[PDB]
């Protein structure tokens, strides 16, 4: 192990272009479709379940990732990029926040802290970029419900809704035209089914497809019962059945 | 595009390491060594190029010991060849140190082989310019080894390196098939003893000098060392008398 | 063209060639394997080839016993799979003692995947040309098989196949499943799911196999082994019916 | 302190008092001594009280990421060994005295863990200042095959144990409960024993009674 | 090895100029154009974002003006997370030096900090230099009302008036033309306004498409007030001051 | 506390009291002293409890990963990373330890370490506080070559004089059988071992 | 010898009806002198209050780092920290010291600007949180103050009320220490705004 | 155009090592010295090189111990290096274990020494070639050192420029100078002899002519200038 490899890789081009953030913007871009929305009373994250054989278990693996019981995430782009990148994102969740407060962190601070571990990598010394791109949906007491979208230069923003992957551009219209301020979380559950049905070719049932949410709280999920202040967490990844039944529809 | 044979640890587009395969060929420009895995030890020789009067014999000791029960042999590169016994002896004392035992042949080839290997992980190191034949006994009886600048290694019948090492191994696919029942200690080296001279054909132009060692559970206790006097001469005197 | 060929980082179409040529080292050793799941145990089957007179046959080995419970089977040259069996050995002690309970297959796997990942993140490090297979009787989860590769992917899989000759087994094993209903082989006895691999790895391979061809691994109730020659020709004789 | 764990047939309760204590003053005389590691893994807690909750919430914290890594329920096996290698680390300058109780997969567990390192597996346990009144009680009316609310009657009493009879414990009894198929139950201040009577006198004093140099109100917002 | 692969960040060309940082700068005229003008009575700070959708969240949205301090603000051109890891550094710098003296950190200080770490990526290191210009608004008791701006190359100076990212040639001509000393903060409001929607590639400008803020006092306290504009703010001077 | 390990014609047999102590007050008297670090190698532990548990616990560790590498141990090995743990630790650890085990090619086997970290292979081993006391019945009553018979009972006498003079034995005799049968575990309560 | 007791000093802190007090004496002395009648011990951080008692140049460390450390919140989290979030990051401060702590008894007041509730909390020089609802005391006249406490106080007192009570409880107390007094601060504390009162008291 | 000769890492397709290989050049280019030994002794002969005619001849001798001493062919600051190493090498022997360090374990240390030069990324092979002659508990001994981590024990050679003159002289002498025992007056003659098999123009100064001797009960020794004068 001698990494002699202490210099960027990602360098400005005379054009000024970041060479490796735009061609990892490119490995997102060929990524499959995931999408969030945000109701009142809530937020939706969807993406499709690509099996890479029959053979597969799609149920061993999850695209949709609980972060804090109250965040969750799901990508487009390389897959071993986000796993990774959950990890850390779980432990920062920590060591930078629950280990310091008692809480876990505000929805834009986990992001934050996200987002600065992707900026990481298009600087350092001998490493390419990550190959992802994120939307991190999440409620915190003072700032209600939120959805953010991450980008492999390290960028974020906060979305009404959005798309990431194949049918970004696509996606992203239709949400415009069906997007009010009014939605409560089991009409934006809907949309999200639609526009999903739209950039999926083969099956479409709740095998093919994963929805998660940041909802109410769910004190069935909770473990134990006698702190009045502990509620449960608001992050729920829904059942091929839940899915499934909203289909009828 | 081109290039892919410039760094050590690139990937050709075929799935190759050319670097490991330019190392390769050091050890085929090397001089032949072989070992034979007799019933109870293994034998080990090898060729020694004599370039000229002025050198001393038998004064250019090429097989190694590694602890007291291991015996090494390489082709190629000879210092990649120490540097690489080194870290074997570094590394059977250590096991030893730990575990009281002195280190079996098993535990002791993989040792070599993670750090072969190891050399054709990075760009800032190349890959080791010999193959290696080692091997002796332990609590599991005899083994014999060969290893190659990628870190693969198998264990051997018999093994053969270098330049003569196609003769040698027509020589010693031939022992494999008349005796399926086993090679004693004794005879084991005098056929090593030919398979050297037999293999001496591809260099005949320089004159040679023979080296022999045995750990054999008989005629050494299970420890590693030379045919020295008497018993060396009567299996060079077996072998000038194969070749007419 | 480019250095983005020699080194882990972007092409300008988002791809990292070194890991699809790593991809590509796999199979430089003409070597196939399935891996099938029982109701109480899990096989994995591997071709054994051995080419030079000179070979001791029993020396020659893809299938590594890696913890009590976990075995691993690799498809790629020996310098890398050694490599790997001896990080997930050691990967797989240390879980134990940190955490008072055997590592489970699946988690082995994720761990492995986490480091094949690095390798395609960090230019100093080349990734490994193999494709990893773990097997186990996992004691909360059942039978498992869990394949890594070196993009740093991995998946559970129900039943799987690895090698050139990878998609005639895999098709073979899809229709088998897709009669079946079940996402395993319905017999209790792990020397009948043996023989069930080894059926169909003759019929897609479209090859016979002597005892000397094979290598076995089974995964029970805390325990993985791998069979002898002779385990082997008693399986091979019982499916000549 | 006073901390008890009994097994019971299906699961685990352990039991804590109320007191805190600073020499010979009472300084919280509502001290909550279980401890969370897990949702289904609890913890009571005898020593340094700054060493007993440091030590819980940060094998806490690890525990929730290796459980989310792993995607499997935390183990009391675990929580247990990380625990007692931190501590071992310490070589017992971190002054904590654990009971470690839960359910898992793979049954239910009772350990006591010191603070040099060392750890104990037993069917009851208990530990502090009360440890001593605590185990008279458990060694005459533990049997084994308790039902539920036989082992919480037991591991209740057993406080109260050490409550009347040490000085270092004193005031409510804290009990959770973690049975095999369920939520874990957390009973705070399950027993009550030790109300204050009602005072001889109000001390209101007549506004105006304390006197004052200077008034000003202060600037909270910028 | 790997020197192959090193790009050298950190280089002269033969005109004595540094290519990374330069490329780095041509980068940030690509960014949306941020306007510092400082008045007698407060300073102000408008940027327009290069992200724009009817679904982008503008309530909860931020990427051009930052708070370094209660006396410090910031307008950012370039990478927003490359803006971002500078910024937090900046925080921590001016909390530490308010630690260490009990006074808040005057401005050019806190200025020359940041600036210094960008130059020192130009000199050692190999990695790439921040691709950030920051506007800096900010008031201490020393030299009052400032403004000052930093890019990549480790550069600061200070404007009464200035602007950052695209159209920055066409923005400072304009701003130069109509700029006087005895500017109030409604008249910098406007000329700043005035500067946007003339320079803007977009059609027009409009609340969504903007950022804003005003450092002053109160009228009452003597003291410094950071107001950073919400979207119903922005629309009102946007109608107020007839861009409607 | 009162541990012993006794080696005999099928293999080896592993002895202690149950009982931990903190001053007079007996913490645990129903303690396992008897400690599986492999299948076929277990030791005894006596010291402190903490030192004890953690050298155990990274013995088993490390014949875990041997294991897993070159095949099965010897008791010897197992031995030797206990020594190795102990000797270079010395100053920081109060243990003492008897290691036991059974091989195919070498029967049963014992060594002890003590407080030095020095290791010594015995036919049989003593050692705990209680184990003064019983030197003199052991160095008249052993026998090699035993049968499990008597060597459960040359344990059962002697561990039951050790508990009876040492205030820091008692509780449960606990025994542990290692022959190529397999392991057995043994246990004898107050009630029998006192009237002896 | 004791650094817990080398500057003197004390701190009281209370809970009424929809209000919280929080007290301290104004003493700073070296031993037996007194060298200081103006050295408080309540500081602020937007709407937390924050006592300190213990080694002087501790108590002002303390002061600076906890207003740093609420500043860099403020800027990332856009709100002004709350009572039990500081309360928490009072305790894993300490703790980060564990193996030489700083020596101080802290006492956190306020009120949860959303929730509304009062709150009070108290920690030992390494971060154990004491959580009590009633009262929290601090200092060289801790013994004193409980005293003195677990008499006077009744629940939810008026804030006119809580103010008598709570200067009652300092005032005398630190008159039963040697090492106390010289002065003493009061501060009532409502949602809507705080009010300051400086106490007359004997200067001896 | 040559891609495969930029660092040490790069193996070439043939199988070769350039930079070593351009290392051995700078041997070649050196000035030449000869070895040789009977069973009693061992003599180092030197050509000294200067640059003008204003300079002084360059030291071609070092000392390594009482016992054993090396010639230098080539980039002499590298000879420095390794001759330094093998001082400390041969001291460490006496102080640890009181014990002369055999030549032949030199040889071993001098060998692996250089190997670690030619696999390391940044590195660069030793430029320099060494003889190496000493008298150990085994007898006389004389052995050729090359950068490429080669060493070998030979009764004779020489390294350098025009070196192969001396190096076929001592293959026809090798019958008469290996009996030299008690004689080193006798056993240099030879030695200077030889090297002048490798005189092209100049002849053996006493300024340009440097010469060792070691053996048994004789402690190496460096003859320059008057005292080399009876040999010239
Ligand atoms: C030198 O070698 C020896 C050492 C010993 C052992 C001496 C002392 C034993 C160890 N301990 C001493 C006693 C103290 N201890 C603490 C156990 C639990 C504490 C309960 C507790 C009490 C409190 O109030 C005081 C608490 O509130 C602060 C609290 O926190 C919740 C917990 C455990 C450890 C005994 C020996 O033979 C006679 C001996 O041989 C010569
Ligand atoms: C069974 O578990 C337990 C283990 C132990 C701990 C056992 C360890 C004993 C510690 N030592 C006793 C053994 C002996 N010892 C040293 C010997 C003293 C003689 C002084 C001496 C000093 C020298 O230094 C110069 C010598 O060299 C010349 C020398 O010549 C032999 C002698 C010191 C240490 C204690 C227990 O409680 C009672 C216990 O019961 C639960």
């Amino acid at each position: 192990m001698t990494d002699r490899y202490s210099f960027s890789l990602t360098t400005f081009s005379p054009s000024g272009k970041l060479g490796q953030i735009d061609y990892a913007l490119t490995a997102v871009k060929q990524g499959v479709t995931s999408l969030g929305i945000k109701a009142t009373n809530g937020v939706v994250i969807a993406t499709e379940k690509k099996s890479s054989s029959p053979l597969a278990m799609s149920e061993t693996l999850s695209k949709v990732s609980l972060l804090t019981p109250d965040i969750g995430a799901v990508y487009s782009g390389m897959g071993p990029d986000y796993r990774v990148l959950v990890d850390k994102s779980r432990k920062v969740a920590h060591t930078s926040y629950k280990r310091i407060y008692g809480e876990y962190p505000p929805t834009k601070l986990l992001v934050s802290e996200v987002a600065k571990i992707m900026q990481e990598a298009t600087q350092s010394g001998g490493v390419r970029p990550f190959g992802v791109s994120l939307l991190i949906a999440g409620h915190d007491e003072f700032n209600g419900f939120s959805l953010y979208q991450v980008d492999p230069s390290g960028s974020y923003f906060p979305w009404k809704a959005t798309a990431i992957g194949k049918g970004s551009v696509a996606a992203k219209t239709f949400l415009e035209k069906r997007w009010n301020d009014e939605l409560e979380l089991e009409d934006a559950i809907h949309i999200a089914l639609l526009t999903l049905k739209e950039s999926v070719e083969g099956e479409f049932n709740g095998d093919t497809i994963e929805l998660a949410i940041i909802g109410d709280e769910n004190p069935d999920l909770l473990g134990y019962t006698g702190i009045p202040t502990d509620k449960g967490p608001r992050f729920r990844k829904l059942t091929s059945q839940e899915i499934n039944d909203r289909l009828e529809a | 595009g081109t290039g892919y044979d410039l760094s050590n640890s690139v990937f050709s587009p075929d799935g190759r390491n050319f670097q490991v395969e330019y190392a390769v060929k050091a050890v085929e420009n090397g001089t032949t060594s072989i070992g034979i895995k007799c019933n109870d030890g293994v034998v080990f020789a090898v060729e020694k190029l004599i370039t000229s009067k002025l050198l001393v014999p038998q004064k250019n000791v090429k097989i190694q010991v590694v602890d007291r029960h291991i015996g090494c042999v390489y082709s190629g590169l000879i210092p990649d060849g120490r540097h690489l016994v080194n870290r074997g002896r570094e590394e059977a004392a250590s096991f030893k140190k730990l575990y009281k035992t002195p280190i079996p042949i098993p535990a002791f080839a993989d040792r070599l082989g993670q750090y072969v290997q190891a050399h054709t992980l990075y760009n800032s190191v190349r890959p080791f310019g010999v193959s290696t034949i080692f091997g002796g006994v332990d609590k599991n009886g005899a083994h014999l080894y060969m290893l190659e600048p990628s870190g693969s290694y198998w264990g051997y019948k018999g093994a053969a390196t270098g330049k003569g090492r196609q003769s040698a191994k027509a020589e010693l696919e031939k022992l494999v098939d008349h005796h399926p029942e086993g090679l004693s200690a004794r005879e084991a080296v005098k056929q090593a003893a030919k398979i050297i001279y037999l293999a001496h054909e591809d260099n005949k132009e320089k004159d040679f000098e023979l080296e022999i060692s045995w750990c054999s559970l008989s005629e050494t206790n299970g420890l590693h060392k030379f045919v020295k006097g008497d018993l060396l001469q009567e299996a060079i005197d077996f072998a000038q008398k194969e070749i007419n | 063209a480019g250095y983005d060929r020699h080194i882990t980082i972007f092409s300008p179409e988002g791809r990292l060639y070194q890991v699809e040529y790593a991809f590509k080292a796999t199979n430089q050793t003409n070597i196939n394997s399935l891996a099938v799941r029982g109701k109480d145990c899990t096989v994995v089957i591997s071709q054994k080839k051995v080419p030079d007179k000179l070979l001791d046959p029993t020396t020659v080995s893809y299938i590594f016993c890696i913890s009590r419970t976990i075995g691993m089977v690799v498809n790629g040259p020996i310098p890398d799979a050694r490599n790997a069996a001896l990080r997930a050995k050691a990967e797989a002690a240390e879980f134990r003692y940190k955490y008072g309970y055997d590592m489970p297959c699946d988690v082995l796997a994720k761990r492995m995947a986490n480091l094949s990942q690095i390798y395609t993140q960090r230019a100093y490090m080349r990734p490994l040309g193999v494709i990893l297979t773990f097997v186990s009787v996992d004691e909360e989860l059942g039978p498992s098989i869990y394949k890594t590769d070196p993009a740093g992917y991995y998946v559970g899989y129900k039943a799987t196949a690895t090698g050139p000759k990878q998609q005639e087994i895999t098709t073979n094993l899809e229709n088998h499943f897709k009669k079946s209903k079940i996402d395993h082989i319905n017999e209790e006895s792990w020397e009948k799911v043996v023989e069930f691999a080894i059926t169909h790895m003759i019929d897609a391979l479209g090859t016979e196999f002597s005892k000397n061809d094979l290598e076995v691994g089974v995964a029970t109730k805390d325990k993985f082994f791998t069979l002898s020659a002779e385990n082997i020709e008693e399986r091979l004789v019982a499916i000549a019916e | 302190t006073t901390i008890v764990g009994v097994k019971f047939n299906n699961g685990v309760v352990i039991a804590a008092d109320t007191r805190s204590t600073q020499g010979p003053i009472v300084a919280d005389k509502n001290c909550a001594k279980l401890h969370r590691i897990s949702p289904k893994i609890w913890c009571a807690g005898a020593g340094t009280a700054a060493d007993t909750e440091a030590v819980t919430q940060l094998i806490g914290s690890n525990i929730e990421l290796h459980s989310l890594y792993t995607s499997r329920e935390p183990r009391v096996v675990s929580a247990l060994q990380m625990l007692k290698q931190h501590l071992f680390k310490y070589q017992g300058h971190i002054g904590a005295y654990l009971i470690v109780a839960g359910v898992d997969p793979t049954g239910s567990h009772l350990f006591s863990i010191h603070a040099h390192g060392s750890t104990d597996v037993g069917y009851y346990l208990s530990l502090g200042s009360g440890s001593l009144a605590a185990m008279a009680v458990l060694e005459s009316h533990w049997k084994q095959d308790l039902t539920k609310e036989e082992a919480i009657k037991l591991a209740s009493d057993a406080i109260q144990a050490g409550i009347w009879n040490d000085l270092g414990s004193g005031s409510n009894v804290d009990v959770c409960v973690m049975e095999i198929g369920k939520d874990a139950e957390y009973l705070r201040n399950y027993l009550t024993p030790n109300v204050r009577e009602e005072k001889q006198k109000s001390y209101k004093f007549p506004r105006g009674t304390t006197a004052v140099l200077k008034e000003s109100i202060v600037n909270i917002c910028d | 090895g790997s020197r192959r692969y090193d790009s050298r960040t950190t280089i002269f060309s033969p005109e004595g100029r540094l290519y990374q940082v330069e490329y780095a700068l041509e980068s940030i005229s690509h960014a949306g154009t941020a306007i510092g003008i400082m008045a007698s009575d407060g300073i102000v700070l408008a940027a327009e974002r290069k992200v724009t959708s009817t679904l982008l969240e503008q309530d909860t949205s931020t990427e051009k003006l930052y708070k370094l301090n209660d006396k410090i603000a910031v307008a950012v051109a370039g990478l927003t997370a490359d803006a971002e890891i500078l910024i937090n550094t900046a925080r921590i710098h001016a909390q530490n030096y308010l630690k260490t003296y009990n006074e808040d950190i005057p401005v050019e200080i806190l200025v020359r900090r940041l600036s210094d770490i960008k130059q020192g990526y130009t000199q050692h290191g190999g990695l790439r230099p921040f691709g950030v210009s920051f506007i800096y608004a900010g008031y201490d008791d020393r030299y009052g009302y400032q403004l000052y701006t930093s890019n990549p190359s480790g550069n600061y100076t200070g404007w009464k008036a200035i602007s950052v990212g695209a159209n920055t040639s066409a923005a400072q001509t304009l701003l130069q033309m109509d700029y006087k000393d005895d500017m109030k903060v409604d008249d910098a409001i406007e000329l700043a306004l005035k500067t946007l929607s003339k320079t803007t590639d977009s059609s027009a400008l409009t609340y969504d498409r903007l950022e804003f803020a005003t450092i002053r006092k109160g009228a009452n306290d003597g003291e410094v007030y950071q107001k950073i504009f919400k979207p119903q703010e922005i629309k009102d001077i946007l109608v107020k001051t007839g861009i409607t | 506390t009162s541990i012993m390990a006794v080696t005999f014609k099928d293999g080896v047999i592993l002895g202690a009291d149950s009982r931990t102590t903190t001053g007079a007050y007996i913490a645990n008297r129903v303690t396992d002293k008897l400690t599986r670090v492999h299948d076929k190698i277990w030791c005894c532990r006596s010291g402190s409890a903490a030192d004890t548990q953690a050298i155990a616990d990274i013995v088993q560790y490390h014949l875990e990963l041997y294991t897993s590498q070159y095949g099965t141990p010897s008791t010897e090995t197992a031995a030797s990373v206990f020594k190795e743990l102990c000797y270079e630790n010395k100053d920081n650890l109060t243990a003492g330890i008897i290691v036991a085990g059974y091989d195919d090619k070498n029967k049963g086997e014992v060594y002890t370490i003590p407080l030095g970290g020095s290791v010594h292979k015995l036919p049989y081993a003593i050692a705990g506080s209680g184990s003064t006391f019983i030197y003199g019945y052991c160095d008249k009553n052993f026998r090699e070559n035993m049968s499990k018979e008597e060597t459960v009972d040359f344990i059962k006498h002697s561990l039951s004089q050790a508990i009876k003079w040492d205030g820091s034995s008692g509780g449960v005799i606990r025994m542990v059988v290692l022959t190529a049968a397999g392991v057995e575990r043994l246990i004898f309560y107050p009630d029998e071992y006192e009237q002896l | 010898s004791d650094p817990s007791s080398i500057n003197g000093g004390i701190v009281v802190a209370m809970t009424g009806k929809d209000c919280v007090a929080i007290a301290c004496d104004l003493r700073l002395g070296s031993q037996s002198l007194g060298v200081s009648n103006k050295f408080e011990k309540i500081f602020h951080y937007g709407h937390v209050f924050l006592g300190i008692t213990g080694l002087a140049t501790d108590v002002t460390t303390l002061n600076e780092m906890f207003r740093y450390k609420t500043n860099l919140y403020k800027l990332k989290e856009e709100r002004a920290i709350e009572p039990e979030t500081f309360t928490q990051l009072v305790s894993s401060s300490l703790y980060e010291r564990r193996f030489g702590p700083y020596f101080v008894g802290p006492v956190v007041a306020g009120i949860n600007s959303k929730s509304g509730k009062p709150f009070i909390a108290g920690f030992d020089l390494i971060g154990c949180i004491d959580e009590a609802k009633d009262f929290i005391v601090s200092g060289t006249a801790s013994d004193q103050l409980f005293g003195m406490c677990e008499s006077l106080y009744e629940p939810n007192l008026e804030p006119e009320d809580l103010f008598e009570t709570i200067s009652q409880a300092l005032l005398n107390a630190a008159d039963r220490d040697a090492l106390s007094g010289w002065g003493a601060v009061v501060y009532i504390i409502k949602k809507d705004e705080v009010v300051k009162r400086y106490l007359k008291m004997r200067q001896d | 155009r040559n891609n495969y000769d930029g660092d040490t890492v790069t193996f070439s397709p043939t199988g070769r090592l350039f930079q070593v290989e351009y290392a051995l050049e700078a041997i070649k280019q050196g000035s030449v010295t000869v070895g040789l030994r009977s069973n009693t002794h061992a003599v180092l002969v030197a050509l000294k090189r200067n640059a003008d005619e204003l300079s002084s001849y360059q030291k071609k001798i070092i000392k390594c111990d009482e016992h054993m001493g090396l010639s230098l062919a080539g980039l002499a600051p590298d000879a420095r290096v390794l001759s330094n190493y093998l001082r400390q090498q041969c001291n460490y022997s006496s102080l640890v274990f009181n014990r002369k360090l055999a030549v032949e374990r030199a040889g071993h240390l001098l060998c692996d020494k250089a190997q670690k030069n030619t696999q390391s990324y940044g590195g660069r092979p030793y430029g320099v070639g060494l003889l190496i002659i000493g008298y150990d508990k085994s007898g006389a001994h004389l052995l050729e050192f090359q950068p490429s981590g080669n060493v070998t024990e030979l009764y004779g050679t020489a390294i350098g420029a025009r070196s192969q003159g001396a190096k076929t002289y001592l293959e026809r002498t090798l019958d008469t100078f290996i009996k030299i025992d008690g004689n080193p007056d006798e056993l240099i003659k030879a030695g200077v002899e030889a090297i002048s098999q490798s005189l092209r123009d100049e002849s053996l100064t006493v300024d340009n002519l440097s010469i060792a001797i070691v053996g048994k009960d004789t402690p190496f020794t460096i003859y320059d200038g008057e005292a080399v004068a009876k040999y010239i």
